[PDB]
């Protein structure tokens, strides 16, 4: 999958 | 490379602060260590770990974008949306544009465009309320040297010596610069302060910041040890 920083 | 030199400098600065046991003072006067002029020029404002397929995309606070690909090369798109810099595994740097590039970079430029779009549509800009320090001729726009994720944080190592740590649980963040010998702390509530590390030794700090500086020292040791 995919990990990411803080979303809008 | 001054990469190892800068990491050792940082371990020096962190060890000294941590050895002084700064949350353990009688009266803590953290505000005496603040220096707004030590704020970084650059930090990572967004990132997306797609290392299962391509690598790690990120945005810096100046709205430039970059990717650390899985083959350990880096592509940077400056905030003019047109100029690029490519950095090879061994650090060799070359310069290009969206209209002038080798065929060998076409896929990687397209990947950067998809990362850029993903970050713009979905991700909040960290430090959006921070005015970055003015850059001068001695500073260059950095690339992401390496990164790793622990259970509690992502650790981001920039090519100008800065180390950034974003904590997942409460969204607090540290930006460490071993040239300023300073730490910028963004708390959960998005308030920010920059401290001269030697002065945190003198005046102390809260248990929250002290705890994150202990964790930071371990992460920097981890970076140096893999180098």
């Amino acid at each position: 999958n995919i990990f990411q920083s803080t979303m809008l | 490379e001054v990469v190892d030199c800068h990491l050792s400098d940082m371990l020096q600065q962190l060890h000294s602060v941590n050895a002084s046991k700064p949350s353990e003072r009688g009266l803590v006067r953290q505000e005496e260590a603040e220096d707004p002029a030590c704020i970084p020029i650059f930090w990572v404002s967004k990132w997306v770990d797609y290392s299962d397929k391509y690598g790690l995309g990120y945005q810096l606070c100046d709205n430039s974008v970059g990717v650390l690909f899985n083959d350990s090369t880096r592509l940077i798109l400056y905030n003019d949306g047109d100029s690029l810099q490519y950095i090879e595994r061994d650090g060799t740097e070359s310069y290009l544009t969206v209209s002038s590039h080798p065929n060998s970079l076409m896929k990687k430029i397209t990947l950067l465009k998809y990362f850029r779009n993903y970050m713009s549509e979905h991700l909040l800009k960290a430090g959006a309320n921070i005015t970055p320090r003015e850059g001068d001729e001695l500073a260059r726009l950095p690339y992401l040297r390496t990164w790793f994720r622990t259970r509690s944080a992502i650790i981001l190592h920039l090519s100008n010596g800065s180390v950034q740590i974003n904590f997942f649980q409460d969204h607090t963040k540290l930006i460490l610069c071993p040239l300023m010998a300073a730490v910028t702390y963004i708390d959960e509530k998005r308030d920010f302060r920059t401290y001269r590390l030697s002065l945190l030794e003198e005046y102390g700090c809260c248990k929250e910041l002290a705890s994150r500086l202990r964790y930071a020292r371990t992460m920097v040791d981890k970076l140096l040890s893999s180098r």
